[PDB]
């Protein structure tokens, strides 16, 4: 019964910086490879970079790379994700989701998944 | 008849990561073995195939010290049979090892504030290296079924990662500079008596 | 890079009817996919994953297959609560797409 | 060379508790109400199979899913996520007509556990086994 939590509803101006967080509660940190998902609102879902904890590997989308970095603390077992100059249209919902590994292959097909930061610029 | 340079491997200025181990040859000349015995900074010294106490007692071939950098909880597998990381994709001991296996702290001299990337080591690899080899070759490694053959991405893992050590890091954790002394039992031209 | 397209979004379907819903790969991708399930404020779900193994915890309805670009989603019943949107991903390339969305909903 | 008893779990004296379920290298089928199974499709290795044999009306029936939560559920059998398994739920009103049973109602059990006019129309007893695969 793995579940993933994430931080609050960060709110923070365009330009600046967020460090959005997913605490995989539950499950060794050798059999998931976290795989951050982005929903902006009426749109719909959007990858920007997975990572691997036991490996310590990271590959990004060509769209995010370097715009978005992406850091698993396995001492904690709480990857995090880093949106360096969050500015433009940036504003959605970013989940988390851990996709299964076997022995050292990813295999993809994010099954559990985070509540999502509800990630907006707006008094609401 | 003139002394070894050990001080050109023990006292180099830095070392080349693991998965490039230096192998400097040291010949046509007198080792003194002891001033490396008797040294208080040794971490680590054990010997597989010849008493420490004897080394500048026997006459060997030639000297070979593979000089290389790893992490504290690597250096226990630089060590004939044992198996695991660095003794499978970056540096396997031959199980017959007639030589020295020295290790050192090194936190204070190649391990900057911050995280220093100098250092790499190989994840992955095809299988397992045989005994005394060098994969300095950076290819792609083809995890899944997918012949990607080019940029890396999904299954498709770089092999070199790097330490990232750091001055905070625990002291199982820290960069230990190793130098393994190789000696094989034939003319013999770096001995004294 | 591999851009993903469902079939119309519109799908109007009561109550225990079928529903399919067919996403088709822009490059080869094999027989990899992932279909999802996005109910309202909350995160997707997965349903069927490699496109003929159905994911552990969710009803046999939903059911996938296809090979090479045409893939299909067939709904056996539309119980109540499969009120939602679907999506497909690909398992191939790294740059992961999801499809642009199927909701199946009231009028 | 042999078959499970699913000629004996389906049909046998009575149905025990809900707290202690009754009691593998067999072949299994499906052609032997609420057809609908979990996990898996109807129509395959296995490893062990685990039959959970109750009895619960046909109200407090509709509790017995991983997306659907209640009391009944909660307190007395709450299926596993990621479950790989069926259900069969089959009429018993008729053979077991007659307020004296030995089935648990319990809604304070513990906590949450981490694993006709005269008859009623939510008080009709239905027959569940859930099937769990352990492969």
């Amino acid at each position: 019964q793995v579940q993933l939590v994430q931080s609050g509803a960060e709110v923070k101006k365009p330009g600046s910086s967020v460090k959005v967080s997913c605490k995989a509660s539950g499950g060794t940190f050798s059999s998931y490879t976290i795989s951050w998902v982005r929903q902006a609102p009426g749109q719909g879902l959007e990858w920007m970079g997975r990572i691997i904890p036991i490996f310590g590997i990271a590959n990004y989308a060509q769209k995010f790379q370097g715009r978005v970095t992406i850091t698993a603390d396995k001492s904690t077992s709480t990857a995090y994700m880093e949106l360096s100059s969050l500015r433009s249209e940036d504003t959605a919902v970013y989940y988390c989701a851990r996709t299964p590994l076997e022995m050292a292959t990813e295999e993809g097909y994010f099954d559990y998944w985070g509540q999502g930061t509800l990630v907006t610029v707006s008094s609401a | 008849t003139n002394l070894c340079p050990f001080g050109e491997v023990f006292n180099a200025t830095r070392f080349a990561s693991v998965y490039a181990w230096n192998r400097k040859r040291i010949s046509n000349c007198v080792a003194d073995y002891s001033v490396l015995y008797n040294s208080a900074s040794f971490s680590t010294f054990k010997c597989y195939g010849v008493s420490p106490t004897k080394l500048n007692d026997l006459c060997f071939t030639n000297v070979y010290a593979d000089s290389f950098v790893i992490r504290g909880d690597e250096v226990r597998q630089i060590a004939p049979g044992q198996t695991g990381k660095i003794a499978d994709y970056n540096y396997k001991l031959p199980d017959d090892f007639t030589g020295c296996v020295i290790a050192w702290n090194s936190n204070n001299l190649d391990s900057k504030v911050g995280g220093n990337y100098n250092y790499l080591y190989r994840l992955f690899r095809k299988s397992n290296l045989k005994p005394f080899e060098r994969d300095i070759s950076t290819e792609i490694y083809q995890a899944g079924s997918t012949p990607c053959n080019g940029v890396e991405g999904f299954n498709c893992y770089f092999p070199l990662q790097s330490y990232g050590f750091q001055p905070t890091n625990g002291v199982g954790y820290q960069p230990y500079r190793v130098v393994v002394l190789s000696f094989e039992l034939a003319p013999a031209t770096v001995c004294g008596p | 890079d591999i851009q993903m397209t469902q079939s119309p979004s519109s799908v109007s379907a009561s109550v225990g009817d079928r529903v399919t819903i067919t996403c088709r790969a822009s490059q080869g991708i094999s027989s990899w996919l992932a279909w999802y399930q996005q109910t309202p404020g909350k995160a997707p779900k997965l349903l069927i994953y490699a496109a003929s193994s159905l994911q552990s915890g969710v009803p046999s309805r939903f059911s996938g297959s296809g090979s090479g670009t045409d893939f299909t989603l067939t709904i056996s019943s539309l119980q109540p609560e499969d009120f939602a949107t679907y999506y497909c991903q690909q398992a191939n390339s790294f740059p992961f797409t999801f499809g642009p969305g199927t909701k199946v909903d009231i009028k």
